[PDB]
């Protein structure tokens, strides 16, 4: 049920906001879909963390080059 | 073969994840391809255990306790309510309740938590 | 041991402890440190789970 | 915290029954939570105090 999926995404976003995870609704829904496909949650979290670290390093490099 | 389509969908979702988190919008960027390959490698060859629902629940309760101790009773209540709703909510692909996807999402949020006791 | 807490009774000192909340990145110790007081048995009727949570909240704050 | 704890201890020492002790300790704990901003009703006050503490920590750093 589309409403149940939307409620699940809103719950995930509210948890992220309480936890100040900085995840938007789309990224949360993508992570949920990937977990439903049987992706290991620790692996998914490690990938997300690595992508975040890479983005922070890129932004820091640009801010040192700007 | 359906295995290859499942792997391609996983790789697509991981590529979109890398795009969103790393900001690499251009798939021709070597950093984008590196992130996509790393994500697909981790998804196919992970050594992690399956998601433990009780562990996710315990992390949610620990964040609730943290907010309560920080006297942020509103943050504690919101965290607990949202995690319970998520664990009791159907996922976009999975209609069943309290599925491994729900506990995986809760585990992800707990790992992604940033000072939940001090957040508004 | 470095402060007057060492002079507290072992039955009191054994109940005073450091609790660490679930550690998140970016959190400081102020957000996760709390004192706790374990209440059980008949004393748990007066020092209920709500009472213990309130005491721990005041301690952490 | 200290005043509500002393009130709890005095009430327990003055308690006439187990239910009276439980109620007096619960009331003391609720008073401590409210005055330490740890109760449900003081949550806005607790949030303002937490923001003050966070700004104090930022200033300290």
């Amino acid at each position: 049920n589309l409403n149940a999926v939307r409620e699940t995404m809103d719950v995930l976003l509210e948890i992220s906001r309480i936890l100040n995870t900085g995840l938007d609704m789309e990224t949360l829904s993508i992570c949920v879909r990937l977990c439903e496909q049987g992706i290991n949650p620790e692996a998914l979290s490690s990938v997300i963390k690595e992508l975040r670290k890479a983005t922070e390093a890129l932004k820091a490099a640009e801010n040192m080059t700007s | 073969p359906p295995w290859s389509r499942l792997d391609a969908q996983q790789e697509r979702d991981v590529r979109e994840l890398v795009r969103g988190v790393a900001g690499l919008q251009d798939e021709a960027d070597p950093n984008f391809q590196l992130a996509l390959n790393f994500a697909w490698s981790n998804f196919r060859f992970h050594r992690f255990l399956d998601v433990n629902s009780h562990k996710i629940e315990k992390t949610i309760e620990g964040i609730y306790e943290k907010f309560v101790i920080h006297s942020d009773l509103s943050k504690a209540a919101s965290w607990k309510r949202l995690t319970e709703e998520f664990l009791n909510a159907p996922l976009p692909s999975i209609k069943e309740i309290k599925t491994d996807a729900h506990y995986s999402i809760l585990s992800l949020l707990l790992c992604l938590s940033d000072s939940p006791s001090n957040s508004s | 041991r470095a402060t007057n807490a060492q002079f507290d009774s072992p039955e009191i000192l054994r109940r005073l402890d450091v609790r660490l909340l679930e550690v998140s990145p970016g959190d400081t110790g102020w957000d996760v440190f709390s004192l706790d007081y374990h209440v059980d048995g008949p004393i748990a009727t007066v020092f209920t789970r709500e009472c213990m949570s309130h005491y721990l909240r005041v301690f952490n704050f | 915290l200290e005043c509500s704890w002393d009130e709890l201890w005095n009430k327990v020492q003055q308690a006439q029954d187990l239910d009276h002790i439980i109620a007096a300790h619960e009331v003391f704990l609720d008073t401590i939570i409210s005055r330490c901003l740890l109760d449900s009703d003081s949550r806005a006050l607790l949030n303002q105090l937490r923001a003050v503490f966070d700004q104090i920590i930022e200033l300290q750093n």
